[PDB]
């Protein structure tokens, strides 16, 4: 019934930095005979159950590290990470439990940042038996390249296609921070009879000059 | 400014991070030895190991070879030695009979030029061996050099919790004699697991001997140039500058000057030109100590859970249990125990709080009605009997006792309030005999047509339903509002002391403050007094019973006076509560204002414009 | 602390009825408040219902009230989280968690068990060829692609395991038909490309679809 709100969603830090997410709440959640506020912060590994971290927005559990501090009052509550380190990647959500029913955050992702990179593009045109079925599909693939704020196209005859493509992206690399986006086009048979040149165009700011790989159908 | 190594291992970058560790003392006084010819002097003293040692050594020949580190040195307790022999470097952990002397021997050969070890004369036996390494082979030079000093090599050593911790950095220099200037931060070498009571040490050094050298073995030996400091470690507080790379290049010392205190405080290098509130005289806190009840005189968990007879539920039976170390150990079904509630406080972690004055409500009630206790019931128990109050931070305790309350004539002895006028406000206890007047007739107490009487008995009998059975209940209302010196989960204690600088924690009250005898006489039922501005002046401590006064490490005002630190170094110093004694230093130029006592100012007849406003008409400025 | 230890993964088809289980192991288990969380794939957590065993006094959520039922056995100190009709919307994780009282955090965490609900549809994979141009001094790529498998997962491991480097797997998305697509490309440098053979294995267990497919280099 007290929906609560974090902030920022997506947050980038370098290693060893500080790093602070905030919790608002609808409503005061302060109990008047102890006096202590009502919220809790929760770390989430990929692939875990979630863990406690901190009670009553201001205590620590048993053998949680120094670096990890929470603060605030009112309706607004802050966790500090004073130094970052290379096990901290992951998700934290801020829940109150004043009064059932227990909302809870909307979840925060943090993640490392490093220096930028250009991305060594591929491109993979179907093989002869996706031919046979009857629905081609064409890819094309980056590698390699932080961060996340690229583009690709295809270019067919020098038109441009929309509607026809999918994109999926990799998440972080753990030893070097680098992604891998793979975009890829479906089309039927008479939509490869169409022309002659295949190509994707790649834009990333990193690279100064848009890239093109293009094949000949032949 | 010498030694400031890693703290910690938390990899950071540009953060300035205050800690309070143990560190060279800026400008400190250090203990200086040779090994020169010429005096042979070849020192080896046995040393203190007080809280850890900072050890530097100019060499250009490789005389120093090792330590060893223990109590007695004796083969009764156990010893570490550390020694670089010509080939490895050995770690051992045994109860050695060192020699009274210990050393190592170089021999000189004239007709072919080569140094090569000959004597190892440090220890007789070691019998029980715990821990041991050896390093990988190496060759080292171990030929006699002619120049001045070529390498300083600096250590610190520490024993915590068992880990007897290295760290080391290496340098080259070129001086003759003395510790040189400069900063350079030693990294972390290794952490031993030895597990010993390290209080004393000794340098382990080597010895020269050739044709020039004549004499039997106690006489014919020279000596090689060489010169070693020992510094120990003191707790202090440091800021440390990390860079972006991960780098301490610079620290301040928090506790060396007035000047340093305002740059610790401002968390930064740099001071601007203005007035700072540093302290009055400040001692860094070098203890901390920590003091709970003893663990003896437990609460009464027994004179309320195992009674004779449990009050019926219109009039309960309330009770207040304070001074002692409540263990919880009430949870765990030791007994029958149906339900166990505890709205709003985990009993689990309960234990590491310290509350005060848990009240504990007793009463019977009948098996369906076990539900109504709660906080938000509607019902006759909790409508005209006993009201919870809505946010209730306590315990609800009900268990079955078939056999103590059913008679097999019936148990009639036990009753409750039917009729009442109005609903009850949370923990009210309204014990009355009344007629209840349910209609329009004033029957003045004869219990006639529509006039009721509000109590009524409780059939209990053993041949019975489960839901009408007698269940006994015990309500824990945890509150807390001031004076949490009552109950107190248990927890050790350390000792006393008087007349310092330590961290003092007493029964939940924590802080850092002198500790002395008072005349204060408390009445029995306080713990903490305290003066005007509302700051803990005073405990009292269960164990002794013995009133104890609070004093801040520093009383008074001050404020520092700084051209900046882009012009100059030089600040003054304004003692807004002296009259010039309460000061850091007391130099020269001693000059009494209004505002205070100034020091390090000189005061002149003109009157300028005002530069620095010091106060009560007072202005300061920087001039030829 | 008493460790709470869930029932296990169950696979069933829409329509049919579903229990889970958690179980409590440890002592001090006299006051657990027992709740449940379910995560959708990707997605926040959701506090569904909290449960006292024995009492059973039982919570629900507004969103939930209803559709599921929560029940307790005190005896052998067991939750039970029922449905009447899952239909085809419930694959998703599920987490029993057990406060100590009632409003306090939530510290001890069971496992979690996925529920699936869907109709197996095995995977066409198609091997993608190298490009024949490429980097000789440098690296090229090739991999192969699974297509028209559902529902998830599929593992793609590349000659049984030992290559490892280099290899990226990326996440399935489902386009139009719902079957969801997935690449797999390993990168490797045009020395190795003549001699070094690329086996990928897909392998779809509730299709029970294990197969071995090459890759290979087109040339003229
Ligand atoms: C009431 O009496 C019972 C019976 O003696 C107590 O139960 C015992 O508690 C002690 C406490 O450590 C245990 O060592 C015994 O083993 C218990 N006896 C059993 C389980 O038969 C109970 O503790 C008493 N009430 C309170 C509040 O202490």
């Amino acid at each position: 019934d007290i929906q609560l709100t974090q902030s920022p969603d997506s947050l980038a830090v370098s290693l060893g930095e500080r790093a602070t997410i905030n919790c608002k709440s609808s409503q005061s959640v302060l109990y008047s005979s102890i006096n202590k506020n009502y919220l809790a912060w929760y770390q989430q590994k990929p692939g875990q159950p979630p863990k406690l971290l901190i009670y009553w927005a201001s205590t620590r559990e048993s053998g949680v590290p120094d670096r990890f501090s929470g603060s605030g009052s009112g309706t607004d509550f802050t966790l500090t990470i004073s130094s970052l380190q290379a096990e901290d990647v992951a998700v934290y959500y801020c829940q109150q439990y004043y009064s059932t029913p227990y909302t809870f955050g909307q979840g925060t992702k943090v993640e490392i940042k490093r220096t930028v990179a250009a991305p060594s593009v591929f491109i993979f045109p179907p093989s002869d038996e996706q031919l046979k079925s009857g629905t081609a599909s064409v890819v094309c693939l980056l590698n390699n390249f932080y961060p996340r704020e690229a583009k690709v196209q295809w270019k067919v005859d020098n038109a441009l296609q929309s509607g026809n493509s999918q994109e999926s992206v990799t998440e972080q690399d753990s030893k070097d921070s680098t992604y891998s986006l793979s975009s890829t086009l479906t089309l039927s048979k008479a939509d490869y009879e169409k022309h002659k040149v295949y190509a994707c165009e790649v834009t990333h700011q990193g690279l100064s000059s848009p890239v093109t790989k293009s094949f000949n159908r032949g | 400014t010498r030694g400031v190594y890693y703290p910690d291992k938390v990899f950071r970058s540009s953060v300035l991070h205050s800690t309070q560790d143990l560190f060279l003392p800026f400008f400190s006084n250090v203990t200086w030895f040779h090994a020169i010819h010429v005096t042979k002097r070849f020192d080896n003293p046995v040393l203190p190991f007080n809280d850890g040692v900072y050890f530097a050594s100019t060499e250009k020949s490789n005389i120093i070879r090792g330590w060893i580190f223990g109590t007695t040195l004796d083969s009764k307790t156990q010893s570490l030695l550390i020694v670089n022999n010509a080939t490895n470097v050995v770690i051992k952990v045994c109860e050695f009979q060192f020699c009274n002397d210990p050393f190592l021997g170089v021999y000189y050969h004239k007709n072919n030029k080569s140094w090569m070890e000959s004597e190892f004369r440090v220890y007789s036996s070691a019998n029980n061996c715990t821990f041991e390494y050896v390093s990988q082979p190496f060759l080292m030079d171990l030929e006699g050099k002619q120049g001045n000093f070529k390498n300083l090599r600096e250590f610190v050593f520490k024993n915590i919790d068992g880990y007897f911790k290295i760290y080391s950095k290496h340098t080259p220099i070129n001086l003759v004699r003395d510790l040189p200037q400069g900063f350079s931060a030693l990294e972390p070498l290794v952490d031993l697991p030895i597990g010993i009571n390290i209080t004393r040490f000794q340098t382990l050094l080597a010895l020269h001997r050739s044709y020039l050298t004549p004499g039997d073995s106690s006489s014919g030996w020279t000596a090689g140039a060489a010169a070693y400091y020992v510094g120990y470690l003191q707790p202090r507080t440091f800021l440390l500058k990390y860079n972006e790379n991960g780098t301490i290049t610079d620290a301040v010392d928090c506790a060396l000057d007035p000047l340093s205190e305002t740059k610790c405080t401002l968390k930064s290098f740099t001071v601007e030109k203005g007035i700072y509130q540093t302290s009055n005289f400040r001692v860094q806190p070098t203890e901390s100590i920590v003091r709970f009840p003893n663990i003896t005189n437990l609460c009464p968990f027994g004179e309320v859970f195992n009674a004779t007879r449990f009050a019926s539920v219109y009039a309960w039976n309330r009770k207040r249990i304070s001074n002692c170390v409540a263990d919880y150990s009430v949870l765990y079904n030791s007994a029958s125990f149906s339900t166990f509630k505890c709205y709003g406080v985990s009993p689990t972690k309960l234990n590491d709080l310290c509350f005060t004055n848990v009240y504990a409500d007793s009463f019977v009630i009948r098996g369906d009605e076990v539900r109504q206790i709660a906080p938000g019931q509607t019902g006759k128990i909790a409508d005209y009997n006993y009201k919870l109050p809505d946010d209730f931070t306590g315990c609800v305790i009900a268990w079955n006792s078939n056999n103590l309350d059913s008679k097999v004539g019936g148990n009639y002895n036990y009753l409750y309030r039917l009729f009442r006028k109005s609903n009850l406000k949370p923990f009210e206890r309204d014990i009355s005999t009344e007629i209840y007047q349910a209609g329009s007739t004033p029957c003045n107490g004869v219990e006639g047509f529509n006039c009721y009487f509000p109590l009524q008995s409780y059939g209990f009998q053993p041949t019975n339903g489960v839901g009408y059975q007698p269940y006994r209940v015990v309500v824990l209302s945890f509150e807390l509002l001031h004076a949490p010196a009552t109950v107190c989960g248990p927890k050790k204690s350390t000792n006393l002391v008087k007349n310092k600088c330590v961290n003092f924690n007493f029964n939940g009250l924590t802080g850092t403050g002198v500790l002395t005898e008072s005349n204060k006489k408390f009445l029995p039922f306080q713990q903490f007094g305290r003066d005007i501005a509302d700051t803990t002046d005073a405990v009292r401590d269960p164990q002794t019973l013995e009133i104890l006064d609070i004093t801040p490490c520093s009383f008074g005002g001050v404020s520092v006076i700084t051209p900046g630190t882009n012009t100059s170094n030089q600040v003054a110093v304004l003692y807004q509560d002296v009259n010039c004694w309460r000061v850091y230093s007391t130099g020269s130029n001693v000059f009494q204002t209004r505002a205070g006592c100034l020091i390090g100012a000189e005061h002149v007849n003109n009157s300028y414009e005002c530069d620095i406003p010091i106060g009560a008409g007072i202005c300061a400025s920087y001039q030829t | 602390q008493m460790q709470l230890v869930q029932s296990g993964t169950e696979v069933k088809k829409p329509g049919e009825s579903l229990k889970i289980s958690c179980k409590g192991s440890g002592y001090g288990f006299i006051t657990y408040w027992i709740g449940w969380v379910r995560q959708m794939p990707g997605k926040g957590l959701e506090w569904m219902g909290i449960i006292y065993p024995g009492d059973s006094e039982t919570r629900y959520s507004p969103s939930f009230q209803g559709q599921v039922t929560i029940s307790a056995d005190k005896s052998i100190n067991t939750a039970y989280l029922q449905w009447s009709s899952l239909k085809a919307s419930d694959t998703a994780i599920y987490y029993c968690a057990g406060g100590s009282g009632i409003s306090t955090p939530m510290d001890v965490w069971g496992q979690g068990t996925t529920v699936t609900v869907a109709s197996t549809k095995g995977p066409s994979v198609f091997p993608l060829a190298p490009s024949s141009k490429s980097t000789s001094g440098g690296t090229a790529a090739l991999g192969c692609l699974v297509k028209d498998y559902f529902p998830e997962p599929v593992t793609v491991s590349w000659n049984s395991g030992a290559l490892t480097s280099g290899v990226h797997t990326f996440p399935a998305v489902l386009q139009s038909s719902g079957l969801y697509s997935l690449s797999s490309v390993v990168t490797v440098p045009s020395s190795s490309l003549g001699t070094q053979t690329y086996i990928c294995n897909v392998n779809h267990k509730p299709s029970n679809t294990k197969v071995d497919k090459k890759v290979e280099p087109k040339s003229c």
